[PDB]
């Protein structure tokens, strides 16, 4: 469901989304 | 599969208006050139730059900048951001279309370095783009070093046989001892011995550069590496792992054969390379990094959200996780797919595992990893 951007994963939850763009600035 | 396909960039376009590429400028020059922003990488000179500009302020500087000169300024970022450079590289551009696609404005660019400069001032303009006062350095030659107490009676043996057919057992020491005593025969005179006026030579430099590399790929001597001591230096400068700090070192350097003495130097003292948010990791064989293109270990790549991902080719890689099945949608080498591999540890993402299609050729493995989190953890 969910996209990512510069590297290209997916993931399930929202939340998880705003761990996973959070891990790419640091 | 071959090597010429991942240097023409398919996966950005097909139908690109190229053009003949002569613009050059004359050493010591102060002139302004635009700076593209959101770039953030070193270009050395004859490396190729895939981009993708999608805000519509760097497309209309692109569209002017291709009526005019077609060239634009890649500032070597250092350490510090925030219009922190102090030197870079010209790009001149010669790969360019347009394409609406859901209605903005895209257009896609290749470039490739052409010279050197130094930065003076960073004049900003308020339409979003800044200009950049840059100093153009010089690409100075030396003289040969036997040159300078060169007998008048021995010059005529100087000019040496072409090499013998190409890498075969006892063709190289052999024919090298008589080269070196042959063309070093004036260091008798100075009190200097002739291998050490060897360590000092251009060629010399670029052969044993050369051997180190062939384990690397098969190119042939007499074409891919470049026979111009210039250009050899800064291929050979372009395609290795290590640090941003040594690319702004090597692009410091002015003469040649510094260049090769530094490059043959950083590349005995390389072991290594690790994750850039953890202590250790198993790519660490530095002997297992393979080039699938004429571009050597590493080129610039773009992808679809405009991100340059430089990328070096490994055949075997551990400490990664591969989430995802293997799309191919984008793909920057044709026959292969994409799965995405991130860090075991820290989870940050470095580069990709590229999952074969067809039966002849590698059915797995060719991981290309990121430059941005590789940190050469040489002991
Ligand atoms: O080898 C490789 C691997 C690395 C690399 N890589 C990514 O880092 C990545 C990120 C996200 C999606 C994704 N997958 C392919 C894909 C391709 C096209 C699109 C469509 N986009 C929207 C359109 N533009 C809209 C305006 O401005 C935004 C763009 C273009 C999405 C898409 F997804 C990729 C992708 O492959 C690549 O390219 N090659
Ligand atoms: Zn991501
Ligand atoms: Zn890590």
């Amino acid at each position: 469901p969910f996209q990512c951007n510069q590297c290209g994963a997916s993931f399930t939850q929202k939340g998880n989304l705003l761990r996973h763009i959070k891990l790419h600035s640091g | 599969f071959d090597t010429s396909l991942p240097t023409s960039h398919t996966y950005l376009g097909a139908d690109m208006e190229e053009f003949h590429g002569r613009t050059l400028h004359d050493d010591d020059s102060c002139q302004v050139i635009p700076v593209l922003p959101q770039v953030m990488m070193i270009l050395i000179p004859g490396q190729t730059l895939p981009l993708q500009l999608f805000h519509p302020q760097e497309v209309s500087m692109v569209r002017n900048l291709i009526q005019k000169d077609r060239t634009f300024a890649v500032l070597a970022y250092s350490n510090v951001q925030e219009r922190e450079a102090q030197f870079g590289t010209t790009a001149e551009i010669y790969a360019y279309r347009e394409e609406q696609d859901f209605g903005i404005e895209i257009v896609k660019v290749k470039a490739i370095g052409r010279q050197r400069f130094k930065v003076l001032e960073l004049r900003t303009q308020s339409d979003g783009i800044q200009q950049a006062k840059v100093q153009i350095l010089p690409e100075c030659v030396l003289p040969s070093t036997m040159s300078a107490v060169q007998l008048e009676s021995l010059n005529k043996c100087q000019i040496f046989p072409s090499k013998p057919v190409s890498r075969e057992d006892q063709c190289s020491y052999k024919w090298w001892q008589k080269y070196q005593k042959r063309k070093f025969h004036c260091a008798n005179l100075t009190s200097w011995p002739r291998w050490l006026y060897s360590l000092y030579d251009a060629e010399t430099l670029m052969d044993r550069i050369k051997k180190q590399l062939r384990e690397w790929d098969e190119n042939l001597k007499d074409d891919s590496l470049p026979s111009n001591p210039i250009d050899f230096s800064y291929r050979v400068a372009a395609c290795l792992p290590i640090d941003d700090v040594l690319r702004i070192q090597l692009l410091k350097i002015g003469s040649a054969i510094q260049r090769l003495r530094c490059e043959l130097d950083i590349m005995n003292k390389c072991t290594s390379l690790c994750c850039k948010q953890c202590q250790e990791t198993e790519i660490t064989t530095k002997n297992e990094i393979f080039s699938l293109s004429l571009c050597g270990p590493m080129a610039a790549y773009v992808n679809p959200h405009g991100y340059v991902h430089e990328t070096l080719t490994v055949y075997k890689a551990c400490n990664l996780n591969l989430i995802g099945r293997p799309s191919t949608e984008h793909s920057w080498f044709p026959g292969y797919a994409w799965t995405v591999a991130q860090c075991k540890i820290c989870a940050s993402h470095i580069g990709w595992k590229f999952t074969a299609t067809k039966k002849d050729m590698s059915p797995q493995k060719f991981w290309g990893l990121t430059r941005s989190a590789l940190l050469p953890t040489i002991p």
